[PDB]
């Protein structure tokens, strides 16, 4: 909330700070919400370059799924963020 | 390209405990959770990013020039840069003109060549002519078993593993001596 | 939890964590205190299975780490002189 | 009388996992005049559906000597002069 006092770069920092917080804490709430909003709010307009950091940080909060969800993150990443 | 097309499987990283237990419940729930996440994201991003200025008018032009019912024919002795000979399924040697859309490379004799129905003209190359009786032999839903499921065959399993898995797992082990891996 | 779990030293041990978790989520500490007042001590050996399942479960818990925090406080006594 | 030019271009969520319980707990934590009797001007349109059920506005000084169940131009009775609102737009 305190970082809501700046331009879309405030949204940048918001995504970054949440990611830097949840390193390995595999969840669905924050992951889903960021994954959705970040790419649903910045690709349309000229202001962009946020929708990369969320996915590029799915590892964080997901990089340590007891070495179980890793094989799923690979699927989602490879299929989506490239193809 | 030599695509190393995998079995396009393993969508089940494998539930560790097989005894009905809440651990199983939680793990399979995690699996479903990521699957639903993937479905949601793909649908949402398909709907969003209004690239509706698509179709790349030009590709529409190409499709327009290559009419409806295109036909599959076998390219033959290529005569000139802008000319080549084709052989339809009835084995009739038409003399068509290679249009510009076709990459002059990748069109070798014996390579199946697309054509325009009315005026036989090489319109595009086809690099997928695998015999529909042969493509049915590619395993695309990996059978659900693991080396632990089989038992009592250590010595007889290590031998296969040393010629079906290790040679592509740690191939340095083999080259270091220069022995070609058993095939 | 104190009687049926180890009714014959069977694989029922794996089910007591399920019961005590799906139930008494908030008072799981106290439900465990009542359960392990006698059940853990009657067989110090059984505690290994409990520790194993809780360890393998810690990686799985609620989105909010209240369970994961819960599954982190609870294992200390089990790792204790117990 | 409305532009009626709306556009959402959004996707509805489908998030449905064990996380629903956390969503519910967090949500609880956070939450804890009409026409048919109006008036009308003189040269105002009168639909034939109401050419026979209108109202006689006696307020002004004059009344229509012609029976009032039709439409069309009807010349009213001429009362004394010096009336109010002698307007001829």
């Amino acid at each position: 909330a305190l970082e809501v006092v700046s331009e879309p770069f405030r949204s940048f920092a918001n995504t970054l700070v949440d990611v830097c917080a949840y390193a390995g804490s595999g969840n669905v709430l924050k992951v889903q919400q960021l994954l959705h909003i970040c790419s649903e709010h910045f690709d349309s307009k000229e202001k962009e370059e946020d929708k990369d950091k969320k996915e590029k940080k799915d590892k964080d909060k997901k990089e340590a799924p007891a070495d179980m969800g890793a094989h799923q993150g690979v699927a989602v990443l490879g299929i989506a963020l490239i193809a | 390209k030599k695509t190393k097309g995998p079995d396009a499987a393993s969508k089940l990283p494998l539930v560790t405990p097989h005894t009905q237990c809440r651990l199983k419940l939680l793990k399979l729930e995690r699996i479903k959770d990521y699957l639903l996440m993937e479905e949601e994201f793909i649908r949402n991003q398909e709907q969003m990013k209004p690239l509706e200025e698509k179709q790349e008018e030009e590709r529409s032009k190409v499709d327009d020039l290559r009419g409806t019912p295109m036909s599959v024919g076998t390219l033959e002795e290529i005569i000139d840069d802008n000319h080549a000979i084709v052989s339809t399924s009835v084995g009739s040697e038409h003399y068509v003109s290679i249009l510009s859309f076709v990459d002059k490379d990748l069109l070798e004799p014996g390579c199946s060549v697309l054509l325009n129905h009315k005026v036989h003209a090489v319109i595009g190359v086809l690099m997928d002519d695998t015999d529909p009786l042969v493509t049915v032999m590619k395993v695309e839903k990996a059978p659900q078993e693991t080396y632990a499921d089989i038992g009592g065959l250590d010595n007889q399993i290590q031998e296969i593993k040393e010629s079906v898995e290790l040679p592509l797992t740690h191939p340095e082990y083999y080259e270091e001596m220069g022995i070609k891996p058993p095939k | 939890a104190k009687e049926w779990q180890e009714l014959d030293d069977a694989e029922k041990v794996q089910r007591e964590p399920l019961l005590t978790l799906v139930k008494e989520i908030v008072p799981y500490n106290m439900a465990h205190n009542a359960e392990h007042e006698a059940c853990d001590l009657l067989m110090e050996i059984e505690q290994v299975d409990m520790l194993e399942k809780d360890i393998d479960e810690n990686a799985y818990a609620k989105v909010c780490l209240y369970l994961t925090s819960c599954v982190n406080y609870v294992p200390e006594p089990e790792n204790s002189a117990l | 009388e409305v532009p009626k030019e709306k556009e959402k271009e959004k996707v509805s969520t489908a998030v449905l996992s064990i996380t629903a319980k956390a969503k519910k707990k967090e949500k609880e934590k956070e939450k804890k005049p009409e026409p048919n009797f109006q008036l009308l001007d003189n040269p105002a349109r009168v639909m034939p559906a109401q050419l026979k059920v209108l109202t006689m506005p006696e307020t002004c000084r004059y009344q229509p000597f012609k029976p009032l169940s039709i439409g069309g131009i009807i010349i009213l009775k001429d009362t004394s002069e010096d009336i109010e609102e002698l307007v001829e737009p």
